[PDB]
C-alpha cells in the first residue's frame, strides 16, 4: 500500500485524513447553524462597538477575563487534595529537591575528601 | 547547510591539529558564501520575492551576471585549483586525508564535499537550466550598477581569494610534500 | 501618483 | 589504504600500528646508527621564533626561507626555489618516515617468519 | 551622616505645607536635591567603614543602597503623577508622606550601627507600605495582599528579635563593629542551629525563598504603581544587607546547614523562571523574575565566598533597578488599557516606538548582557558557585536558559508584533514616561563603566 | 457551513496540482499531468448512491495526503509564504491621525481636512446605518456573518468604516 | 516611477537585457577563465602534486636494514 | 508607459513541445489547455536556454583570446632572455 | 513592482481566457461566467483559478476562489487584493 | 453557485467608498508646506561649485566630501588615539606589549650591529 499517517498530541490527524468529519449526518448539518449564529452575533457585537465613533475606550472580551481569572484565581477555590495531587506535588516539589540535595551533598564531600591529605591541585587557585 | 557542513570542517582541521588551515578556510568561506546569498537575494529582488527553486527558469540568458557570479561561487567552493577551493578546500581535504583521523571523520568530508559539489549544481540547474517559471509579467533585471558594482568588488575575492595572500602569509602548516596520489 | 503613509505621532 | 586494510582486515602483527610503531630498535638489521643532524641550532629556531611543531630537522631551509621572505616584500611572489628544497628535506624526512613505517613492517613480516622458523622446529 | 537624614525628615513639613498646584513639583525638585546629597556617600575608605557617629555609620555595602533609595524617591513621584491626579490634595500630601517616610526608614535602616536599631527600622518599613499597598491599591484582592505581606515578613521577624536580645545578653553588644571584632564560632549544638535558624529565616522570608515567596505575586501585582517598584527595588534588599551583616558570627554552621536553602534557591530559581515564562499576567513576570534573580543572591551569601559577595551587591542594585523599569513599563500599558494581560496588548512599537526602545534595553539589561553590571555581578556568583561545586553550573545554567526565554518573550507579545485594530485607547507617550524611563535605565549603563563602587565591600 | 462534495473536491483539486506543479517544477510535464488528472477527475463524475460518492472521496483524500507534496510551493504574499504578514509591521491604524500635533497638523492640512470630512461621513452615517441594520436584523441577531447594504436612499452600507478604512495591503 | 525605470520592461518578452550586463558577464567570465587556466600551466605542479610518492614494495632489505630469513 | 501587452498569438502554442504533452493526452484521448499560457517561456528570446556545460564554460571564447596571449606572453619571457 | 492598475491586470486575465483554448477568443467577455454563460463549470473553473493564480502571484482565498467566477468579479478582487485606485 | 444581490451592492458600495478613500488619500499638491529651515552658506558655495556639472568639478566635490570625511572621521580620530596610546597608555608600563621580531642571521641590531650568527652550511637539497 503506502505509509500511513497517525494522530499525535502535536502531529494531530488531519481533518482530510479522518473519515469521521466526512460522515455527513443531519445532526452535524443542523448543529452548524447554531455556531454560525453565535459567531454572527459575536462578529456583530464586535463590529458595531468597534466601528462606533463614540467608542473611545477598549472593547473587552468576556471570554478573555474568564480565562485570566480561571488560570490564576479559580484553582484553589476548586482545588481538592486528591492522592494524585499529593504524589505529583511530591515528585515535582520535595522530590526534585532531594535530587539536587543528594547530588550536591555528594560531590561537596567528595571534594572534602580531596583537600585534607593533599590530593587536589591548587597551583593557580588563589582567588578563593 | 553547505556552510554548516563547512563549519563542520575547520574545527576538523584543529581536530587533527591544524589551526591555520581552519583559519584560512573561514576567510575563503566568507569570500564565496557571501556571494551565494548575494546573487540569491538578487533573484528574490529581480524576480519578485521568490526563493524556491521550482518557480523560475531560464535565468542564464535573463540573468547573465548573477549566473556568472553563481557559477564561480559554486566553482570556488567546490574545490577548484587556483581559487578559494584550492588553498582552502583542496588543502583541507588532503590534510585530513593524510593526517591521523577517524575513518568516518574522513569519510564525511569526501561525501560532504561531493554533496557540496552536488547541490551546488542542483540550484544552478533549477536557476538557469529550464524554461521560465515566473509570472508572465516580465520584470527581472540587474541593470542597477550599484548591485553590479557590489558583485564585482567581491568577484575578485571569489576567484583570486587565497592567491592574493597565499605566499604573503607565513607557512604555519607542516607540509607533507610526497604522499599517495589517490 | 503618491499615496499617504500614516505613522504614529512622533513630535512628542 | 593498504596499510589500514592489512592491519584491520588482514593481520595487525604484520602491519605497523601507528601508535605502537616503532617496535624494533633502529640498529636491528641496520647498523651504524650515526645520529643525523640538522643545521640551524635551537637558539636559531628560538631566535627565529620558529613554530614548535615545525622545528624539525628541515629547520635549516625554513628560517632561510623566511630570510628572503623577510626581504621579499613588497613582492610576495618570490623565494620559490628555497621554498621547495625545504620541501625536499620534508620530502626526504617524509620518505625517511615512510622508510621507518615499512622498515618496521619488513621487520614485522620477518619477525613472523623468524619465530615461525625458530620456535616451530621442535 | 545627618546630612541626608534630616532633610528627608524635614521633607514632610515641605510637602504638607506646599501649595495646591506644586506639591509634586515641590516633591521632586527637592528629592533630586537630596539624591546628589546622598551621592556624597560614595566616599568609602578601603575597609574601615564611614563611622559618622555612635549610632549611624555606612560602608561600601550600605552606600550603593542609600543612593538607590534616595534617588528612587523622585521616580515613584513622577510615576505616580498619572495614577493619582484625580484624588484630592490632602491625601495627595499624605501619599507623598508615606513615600518620604518609607525612604526615611530605609536610609536609617541601612545605616544603623547597632543590630537592634537596624531591626527596629528594618520592619518599620512594612507599616507605610501596608498603607500604600492596601489603601492606594487598585484590584479587589489588595485587601488580602497586605495581610500576606506583613504576616509573612513578621512570621520570621519576631524569631530574629528573640535571637537578637539573646546575643545582647550573651556577648554584651549587638553593634556591628564590636560583634565583628569579637566574632566567635557558632558551634554545632542543637541550641545553636536554632539560633542560626532564628537569625536567618527572618531575611529568608523576605528574600524570598522558594515556597516562602507567595507574598510578592499577591502583593507586587496588586500593589500601586509607586508601591510596586519600591518593594522589588529596595524593600527586597533589607534582608540581603542584613544577611551579609549577621553572617559574621554564624560561622561555621552556615557551611554545614545552608544546603537546604542552597537547594531551595537553585531549584526555585529554575522553577520560578520556568513559571515566569508561563503566566498570563505581565506584572507577575517581573515579580517571578525578581525572585529568580533574588534566589541567586541567597546562593551568594550561603557560600559567603568573596566573589559571591561581589555579585550579591551588584545584582542587588542591578535587579533593584531592573524590576523598576519593567514595573514602570508594565504600568504604562496598564492605565492605557486598564488591564495587565500581555495578550490584550501586542506589538506596541507600531503605536509607541520610543516606548519599545526603552522596553528592549531594559529587557536585555535583565538578560545580563555585559559589560552591564547585571552580568558581572551575576557572573561572579557563577564563579563562586563553581568554586563551591563545579556541578552547580548546570542548574544555574538552566537559569541562563529560562530568563531570555521569557525576558524577550513579552517583548515579542507586548512591544513587538502586530496590533489589534480595536484598541483606539492607545495614544502618544507623555514625556513623563520616557523621562522617568531615562533616569531609570541611563544610570545602569553609566556606572557599568565604573563597577568598583557598586561592586561591594569586597574590593 | 458544512462542506459538500463540490466545495470539497474543488478544495482537493487546488492542493493536488499545487503539489504536482511543485513535483514537476517544469511546466510541460505537470502540464500533461494536470490536464490528465482533469480527465481522471471526470473519469467518474456519474457515480451511484452517495455512499460510494463519499467512499471514493475518502480514497481521494488519503492518496492526496500521501501524494501531497511534503514541501509544496506557497506564494509568499499568501499565508505560509515569505511575504505572508510581512507588511503588517508597516500596518498602522487610522486613529493615529487624530492625535497629530497641531504644528504637524498644519504641515499636512489638506490631508487632515479630508480625514475631517471622512470621519464626518463616518458619524453622520453611522447611526442611520446601524438603526436600519437592527430593524432589518432577523430575531436572534444575525443568522450568519453577513452584512446588509445601503439598500435604501441616502445611506451608507452598514458596518463599512473599518473595512473601507482598512489599511492598504502594502502600507510601506 | 514615472520619471525613471530606464530598464522599462514589457509583458512576456525578453527583459531587454542591455548589452552592458551581457558583455560584463562575459568579461569577468573571460577574466576568471584567464586567471585559473593561466596557472593551470604556469604552476601546474601546484595542483598536479609536484613531488611524487614512492610505492613501498619497491625497496630492498639491504637499504632498509632487514636481514633475510637466514640469521 | 503601460507595461504593454503585445498581440496574443506571438506566444502561441505551435512550435513548442506543448503539443507533444497535449497529444500525450490525445494519446489518452483529450487535450491540454495551458499551452500558449507558457509558450512565451519557450518562444521569444527565452528559447533554448544555454546548456549546463555551455553555462559553466561561459567566457571561454574570449577565454581563448586569453590563452594564446597568456602562453604567448610566457613564451616571450624566457625566449627573449 | 509597478503602480499596478486594474486595467493592466485584467487585460492580463482576459488573455488567460483567450489563452484558454476552451474559452474561444470570440467567447471572451468581461462577464464570461463559466458554468452558465460559458458552460465550463466549477470543476472546469477551479483549475483556471490556479492558472490565473500561477500567473498572478497572489492566491485568492478558497472561499471566493471557487466563487468569483465572472472575469469582472475576479478582477474586482485583484483590485481589492492589490488595493489600488489607479 | 452566485453572489446574492444583498452582498453584490455590499461589495460595490464598499469598493468605491474605499477607492474614494484612496482618492482622498492622495498626497496633496500643496504637500508639504514647510516653515523655513536653516541653509548653511559653506555648503551653498560647495553645491554651487559643481552645479555646472563638469567632470572635474564633480570629482573635486566628492573628493572634498572624502576630504572632510578624512579630517574629522579619520584624520582627527587617528590624532586622538595616537595621543592616547603612546602618550598616556604607554606612559603606563606593560599596557602595550610587543613580541620581539624574528631576528634572522645576517642581520645587524641597530645599536650593536652584531651579525646574528651566520647560518652554517646546508645538507644541499635541490630539485
Ligand atoms: C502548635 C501548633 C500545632 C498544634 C496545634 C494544632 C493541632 C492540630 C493540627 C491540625 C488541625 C486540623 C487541620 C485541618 C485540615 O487539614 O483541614 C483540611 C485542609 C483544608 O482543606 P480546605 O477546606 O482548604 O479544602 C478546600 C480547598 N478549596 C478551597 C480550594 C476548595 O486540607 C488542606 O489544607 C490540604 C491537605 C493538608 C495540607 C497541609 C499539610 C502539610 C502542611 C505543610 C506545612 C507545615 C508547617
Ligand atoms: C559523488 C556523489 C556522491 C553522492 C551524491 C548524491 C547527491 C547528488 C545530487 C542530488 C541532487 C538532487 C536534486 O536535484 O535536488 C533537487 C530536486 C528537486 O526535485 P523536484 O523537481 O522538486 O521534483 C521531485 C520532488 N517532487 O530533488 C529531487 O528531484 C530529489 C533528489 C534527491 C537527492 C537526495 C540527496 C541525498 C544525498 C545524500 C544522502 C545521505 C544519506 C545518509
Ligand atoms: C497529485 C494529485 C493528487 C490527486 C490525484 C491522485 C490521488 C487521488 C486519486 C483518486 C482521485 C479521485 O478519483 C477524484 C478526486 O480527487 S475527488 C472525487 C470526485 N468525484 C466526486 O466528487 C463525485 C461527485 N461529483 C461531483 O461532486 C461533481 O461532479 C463535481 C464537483 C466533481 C464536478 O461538478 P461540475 O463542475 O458542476
Ligand atoms: C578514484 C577513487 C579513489 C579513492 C581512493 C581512496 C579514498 C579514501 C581515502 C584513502 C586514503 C586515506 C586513508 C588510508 O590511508
Amino acid at each position: 500500500s503506502f505509509p500511513k499517517y497517525k494522530p499525535s498530541r502535536l502531529a494531530t490527524l488531519p481533518a482530510t485524513l479522518d473519515p469521521a468529519e466526512y460522515d455527513i449526518s443531519p445532526e452535524t448539518r443542523k448543529a452548524q447553524a447554531e455556531r454560525l449564529a453565535i459567531r454572527s452575533r459575536l462578529k456583530r457585537e464586535y463590529l458595531l462597538q468597534y466601528n462606533d465613533p463614540n467608542r473611545l475606550g477598549v472593547i473587552e472580551d468576556p471570554a478573555l477575563i474568564r480565562w485570566t481569572y480561571a488560570r490564576s484565581a479559580n484553582i484553589y477555590p476548586n482545588f481538592r487534595p486528591t492522592p494524585k495531587t499529593s504524589l505529583l506535588g511530591a515528585l515535582f516539589g520535595i522530590g526534585p529537591l532531594f535530587f539536587w540535595y543528594y547530588v550536591f551533598k555528594t560531590d561537596r564531600d567528595k571534594k572534602e575528601k580531596l583537600i585534607q591529605e593533599g590530593k587536589l591541585d591548587q597551583t593557580f587557585n588563589i582567588s578563593y | 547547510f553547505s556552510t554548516s557542513s563547512q563549519l563542520g570542517l575547520m574545527m576538523v582541521t584543529i581536530g587533527i591539529n591544524q589551526p591555520h588551515l581552519a583559519f584560512l578556510h573561514i576567510c575563503m568561506h566568507a569570500f564565496f558564501k557571501a556571494m551565494l546569498f548575494m546573487c540569491s537575494g538578487s533573484i528574490i529582488h529581480s524576480l519578485n520575492d521568490e526563493q524556491d527553486i521550482r518557480k523560475m527558469g531560464g535565468l542564464y540568458k535573463a540573468m547573465p551576471f548573477t549566473t556568472t557570479a553563481l557559477i564561480i561561487g559554486s566553482l570556488a567552493l567546490t574545490g577548484m585549483p587556483y581559487l578559494t577551493g584550492f588553498y582552502s578546500k583542496d588543502l583541507i581535504i588532503e590534510a585530513v586525508n593524510m593526517s591521523y583521523t577517524n575513518a568516518w571523520a574522513l569519510l564525511m568530508t569526501l561525501i560532504a564535499t561531493s554533496l557540496t559539489a552536488a547541490y551546488s549544481t542542483r540550484i544552478i540547474f533549477f536557476a538557469f537550466l529550464g524554461k521560465p517559471r515566473f509570472p508572465p509579467l516580465v520584470l527581472i533585471n540587474e541593470n542597477n550598477p550599484l548591485l553590479i558594482n557590489s558583485i564585482k568588488r567581491l568577484l575578485i575575492g571569489s576567484i583570486f581569494a587565497g592567491f592574493i595572500i597565499s605566499n604573503n602569509i607565513p607557512p604555519m602548516t607542516v607540509p607533507n610534500t610526497t604522499m599517495p596520489l589517490y | 501618483k503618491r499615496l499617504f503613509i500614516i505613522k504614529p505621532s512622533g513630535f512628542y | 589504504g593498504a596499510h589500514l586494510a592489512r592491519r584491520y582486515l588482514g593481520d595487525a602483527s604484520k602491519e605497523p600500528d601507528p601508535l605502537r610503531m616503532p617496535t624494533f630498535p633502529p640498529d636491528y638489521g641496520f647498523p651504524e646508527r650515526k645520529e643525523r643532524e640538522m643545521v640551524a641550532t635551537q637558539q636559531e629556531m628560538n631566535d627565529a621564533q620558529l613554530m614548535l611543531q615545525q622545528r624539525d630537522y628541515c629547520a635549516h631551509y625554513l628560517i632561510q626561507l623566511l630570510k628572503c621572505k623577510r626581504d621579499s616584500f613588497p613582492n610576495f611572489l618570490a623565494c620559490k626555489h628555497e621554498q621547495h628544497d625545504w620541501d625536499y628535506c620534508e620530502h626526504l624526512d617524509y620518505v625517511k618516515r615512510m622508510k621507518e613505517f615499512e622498515r618496521e613492517r619488513r621487520l614485522l613480516q620477518r619477525k613472523k617468519r623468524r619465530e615461525q622458523r625458530e620456535a616451530e622446529m621442535a | 551622616m545627618l546630612k541626608i537624614i534630616i532633610p528627608t525628615t524635614m521633607l514632610l513639613p515641605m510637602t504638607w505645607m506646599s501649595k495646591h498646584n506644586m506639591i509634586w513639583i515641590n516633591a521632586t525638585v527637592h528629592s533630586l536635591l537630596i539624591s546628589l546629597i546622598s551621592l556624597s556617600l560614595l566616599n568609602q575608605l578601603g575597609e574601615n567603614s564611614l563611622n559618622f557617629s555612635l549610632t549611624f555609620f555606612s560602608d561600601s555595602l550600605s552606600a550603593p543602597l542609600l543612593v538607590l533609595t534616595t534617588w528612587l524617591l523622585p521616580l515613584m513621584l513622577m510615576a505616580s503623577q498619572s495614577h493619582l491626579s484625580k484624588e484630592t490634595t490632602t491625601r495627595k500630601k499624605l501619599y507623598i508622606t508615606m513615600l518620604i517616610l518609607l525612604q526615611l526608614f530605609l536610609i536609617m535602616t541601612f545605616t544603623a550601627t547597632e543590630l537592634i536599631l537596624f531591626y527596629i527600622l528594618f520592619e518599620a518599613t512594612l507599616v507605610p507600605t501596608l498603607i500604600i499597598i492596601t489603601r492606594w491599591g487598585n484590584q479587589t484582592e489588595r485587601l488580602n495582599a497586605g495581610l500576606y505581606f506583613l504576616f509573612y515578613t513578621l512570621a520570621g521577624s519576631l524569631p530574629l528579635l528573640v535571637a537578637l536580645v539573646y546575643i545582647q545578653n550573651t556577648t554584651g553588644s549587638l553593634n556591628f563593629l564590636i560583634i565583628h571584632y569579637w566574632s566567635h564560632p557558632l558551634s554545632n549544638s542543637w541550641s545553636n542551629i536554632f539560633m542560626w535558624l532564628a537569625c536567618i529565616m527572618a531575611f529568608m522570608v523576605k528574600m524570598p525563598l522558594y515556597g516562602l515567596h507567595l507574598w510578592l505575586p499577591k502583593a507586587h501585582v496588586e500593589a500601586p504603581i509607586a508601591g510596586s517598584m519600591v518593594l522589588a527595588a529596595v524593600l527586597l534588599k533589607l534582608g540581603g544587607y542584613g544577611m551579609m551583616r549577621i553572617t559574621t558570627i554564624l560561622n561555621p554552621l552556615t557551611n554545614y546547614m545552608a544546603y537546604p536553602f542552597l537547594m531551595l534557591s537553585m531549584w526555585g530559581m529554575i522553577m520560578t523562571s520556568s513559571i515566569c515564562l508561563r503566566q498570563t499576567d505581565l506584572k507577575s513576570l517581573i515579580a517571578y523574575s525578581s525572585v529568580s534573580h533574588m534566589a541567586l543572591v541567597i546562593v551568594a551569601i550561603m557560600i559567603q565566598t568573596p566573589w559571591s559577595f561581589m555579585g550579591a551587591t551588584a545584582l542587588m542594585i542591578a535587579h533593584g533597578l531592573t524590576s523598576s523599569m519593567l514595573f514602570c513599563l508594565a504600568n504604562t500599558n496598564y492605565e492605557r488599557v486598564h488591564s495587565r494581560t500581555m495578550i490584550l496588548a501586542r506589538g506596541l512599537q507600531t503605536l509607541l516606538p520610543l516606548m519599545a526602545t526603552w522596553w528592549l534595553m531594559a529587557s536585555l539589561t535583565n538578560l545580563a548582557l555585559p559589560p552591564s553590571i547585571n552580568l558581572i555581578g551575576e557572573l561572579f556568583i557563577i564563579t563562586a558557585s563553581f568554586s563551591w561545586s563545579n556541578i552547580t553550573i548546570i542548574l544555574m545554567g538552566m537559569n541562563m536558559m529560562i530568563t531570555a526565554l521569557y525576558s524577550l518573550y513579552m517583548l515579542i507579545t507586548t512591544q513587538r508584533g502586530k496590533y489589534t485594530h480595536h484598541i483606539n485607547n492607545i495614544k502618544a507617550s507623555f514625556t513623563r514616561e520616557n523621562a522617568l524611563m531615562a533616569l531609570h535605565i541611563l544610570p545602569l549603563l553609566l556606572l557599568t563603566l565604573n563597577p568598583k563602587m557598586i561592586l561591594g565591600p569586597l574590593y | 457551513a458544512y462542506l459538500t462534495h463540490q466545495q470539497k473536491v474543488l478544495r482537493l483539486y487546488k492542493r493536488a496540482l499545487r503539489h504536482l506543479e511543485s513535483w514537476c517544477v517544469h511546466r510541460d510535464k505537470y502540464r500533461y499531468f494536470a490536464c490528465l488528472m482533469r480527465a481522471r477527475f471526470d473519469e467518474h463524475k456519474n457515480e451511484k448512491d452517495m455512499v460510494k460518492a463519499t467512499q471514493l472521496l475518502r480514497q481521494a483524500e488519503e492518496e492526496f495526503w500521501y501524494g501531497q507534496h511534503p514541501q509544496p510551493y506557497i506564494f509568499p504574499e499568501s499565508p505560509g509564504g515569505t511575504s505572508y504578514e510581512r507588511y503588517e509591521c508597516y500596518k498602522v491604524p487610522e486613529w493615529c491621525l487624530d492625535d497629530w500635533h497641531p504644528s504637524e497638523k498644519a504641515m499636512y492640512p489638506d490631508y487632515f481636512a479630508k480625514r475631517e470630512q471622512w470621519k464626518r461621513l463616518r458619524r453622520e452615517s453611522w447611526e442611520r446605518e446601524v438603526k436600519q441594520l437592527q430593524e432589518e436584523t432577523p430575531p436572534g441577531g444575525p443568522r450568519t456573518e453577513a452584512l446588509p447594504p445601503a439598500r435604501k436612499e441616502g445611506d451608507l452600507p452598514p458596518l463599512w468604516w473599518h473595512i473601507v478604512t482598512r489599511p492598504r495591503e502594502r502600507p510601506m | 516611477a514615472g520619471g525613471g525605470v530606464h530598464i522599462e520592461p514589457r509583458y512576456r518578452q525578453f527583459p531587454q537585457l542591455t548589452r552592458s550586463q551581457l558583455i560584463q558577464a562575459e568579461f569577468f567570465s573571460a577574466t576568471m577563465w584567464f586567471w585559473i587556466l593561466w596557472r593551470f600551466w604556469h604552476d601546474s605542479d601546484a595542483v598536479l602534486g609536484h613531488f611524487p610518492y614512492p610505492d613501498p614494495s619497491q625497496w630492498t632489505d639491504e637499504e632498509l636494514g632487514i636481514l633475510p630469513d637466514d640469521e | 508607459s503601460k507595461m504593454e501587452l503585445p498581440d496574443y498569438k506571438q506566444w502561441k502554442i505551435e512550435g513548442t513541445p506543448l503539443e507533444t504533452v497535449q497529444e500525450k493526452l490525445a494519446a489518452r484521448g483529450l487535450r491540454d489547455p495551458w499551452g500558449r499560457n507558457e509558450a512565451w517561456r519557450y518562444s521569444g528570446g527565452f528559447a533554448n536556454n544555454v546548456s549546463f556545460v555551455g553555462a559553466l564554460l561561459k567566457g571561454f571564447k574570449w577565454g581563448f583570446a586569453a590563452f594564446v596571449v597568456a602562453v604567448g606572453a610566457e613564451y616571450y619571457l624566457e625566449s627573449q632572455n | 513592482a509597478p503602480p499596478l492598475t486594474l486595467e493592466a491586470i485584467k487585460d492580463r486575465v482576459l488573455y488567460v481566457l483567450k489563452l484558454y483554448d476552451k474559452i474561444d477568443p470570440e467567447k471572451l467577455s468581461v462577464n464570461s461566467h463559466f458554468m452558465k454563460d460559458l458552460g465550463l463549470d466549477s470543476l472546469d473553473q477551479v483549475e483556471i483559478i490556479m492558472a490565473m493564480e500561477d500567473e498572478f502571484g497572489f492566491e485568492i482565498p478558497d472561499i471566493d476562489a471557487e466563487k468569483l467566477m465572472c472575469p469582472q468579479e475576479i478582477v474586482d478582487y485583484i483590485a481589492d487584493k492589490k488595493d489600488v485606485y489607479e | 453557485s452566485g453572489y446574492t444581490p444583498d452582498e453584490k451592492l455590499r461589495l460595490q458600495q464598499l469598493r468605491e467608498l474605499r477607492r474614494r478613500w484612496l482618492k482622498d488619500q492622495e498626497l496633496s499638491p500643496r504637500e508639504p508646506v514647510l516653515p523655513p529651515r536653516r541653509v548653511w552658506p559653506m555648503e551653498q558655495f560647495w553645491n554651487k561649485f559643481l552645479q555646472d556639472g563638469a567632470p572635474w568639478k564633480n570629482v573635486i566635490y566628492k573628493t572634498y566630501r572624502h576630504s572632510i570625511f578624512a579630517v574629522t572621521h579619520v584624520l582627527i580620530p587617528v590624532w586622538i588615539i595616537h595621543y592616547y596610546l603612546k602618550y598616556h597608555v604607554t606612559a603606563k608600563p606593560y599596557t602595550v606589549v610587543e613580541r620581539k621580531p624574528r631576528i634572522f642571521p645576517g642581520d645587524t641590531i641597530l645599536e650593536t650591529g652584531e651579525v646574528i650568527p651566520l647560518m652554517k652550511e646546508f645538507p644541499d637539497q635541490h630539485h
